[PDB]
């Protein structure tokens, strides 16, 4: 069964997120506006910038990864920002259009506003295949939260000084996770449900490398460069 | 090396 020290862990989760997910997406009104080439680029360049100071926050709240040295905390953040923001999007993704439903009109994204950012269906199909096999998967609120957790605290990220003390750390909330789906997840809808939020963590290292791909073609032009934001090129890359 | 990220971790 959960321990106590679980409990905790899913409770300091679940209000990490709530601080850091706005489900009424009200500050998307403060990003440049949208424009339906590369007519999104703007838009989803602030959006994307946006939510990478929303995944820091929500990453620094991880029990123990405070305890990680400061060039461990930058390299883990640099490398799953896209991965946790496309997790994260889960939420708002829906599978009556396949797309992400932010409110209104003028913030719900489909695959064309998505290309109109510069990308092409190398990345954005696997990526719709990926939100679909995410969705069917139900997760609990309490599932999700540990899934995006696991994701940024990765031993194997390239750069990882203190690699031992990041699979401590994320063993940990695993642990936390495999428990949970036992005590608290239902079959059949528990079938094999660990392997399977495990196996999404191996999709997102390949989206990860194609959005990587495409990111560094993109930004190489100066002309798209200029239509990023400083947080996002050095979090991203700057050619 | 990288003065945003950092300022926000801290
Ligand atoms: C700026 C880098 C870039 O490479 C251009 C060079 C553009 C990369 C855009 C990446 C994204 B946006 B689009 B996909 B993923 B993010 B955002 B938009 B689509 B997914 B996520 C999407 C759905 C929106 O979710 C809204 C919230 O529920 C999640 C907020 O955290």
């Amino acid at each position: 069964k959960l321990s106590e020290e679980q409990q905790h862990i899913i409770a300091i989760l679940l209000d990490a997120h709530h601080k850091t997910y706005d489900p009424t997406y009200a500050d998307f009104r403060d990003f440049r506006p949208p424009v339906r080439p590369l007519s999104m680029l703007p838009h989803l360049a602030d959006l994307v910038s946006y939510s990478i100071q929303k995944v820091i926050g929500f990453a620094k709240m991880i029990p123990g990864f405070r305890d990680l040295t400061s060039d461990d905390q930058i390299v883990l953040l640099k490398s799953s920002a896209i991965e946790v923001i496309m997790l994260r999007s889960n939420q708002s993704f829906t599978m009556d259009d396949m797309s992400w439903d932010c409110g209104s009109q003028d913030y719900k994204y489909d695959v064309t506003d998505v290309s109109k950012a510069g990308h092409t269906l190398e990345l954005i199909e696997p990526l719709i295949k990926f939100q679909v096999g995410l969705k069917k998967l139900n997760l609990h609120e309490e599932e999700h939260v540990l899934l995006m957790a696991i994701c940024i605290v990765s031993p194997d990220r390239p750069g990882v000084q203190d690699a031992k003390l990041v699979e401590a750390i994320q063993d940990r909330l695993s642990n936390t996770l495999q428990t949970y789906i036992r005590c608290r997840h239902p079959p059949p809808g528990s079938h094999q449900l660990y392997a399977k939020m495990i196996q999404k963590l191996a999709d997102l290292r390949s989206l990860n490398e194609e959005h990587s791909k495409q990111y560094r073609s993109l930004s190489f032009q100066p002309e798209n460069s200029m239509k990023l934001t400083p947080l996002v090129l050095e979090v991203f890359g700057n050619e | 090396n990288h003065p945003m990220l950092m300022n926000l971790l801290k």
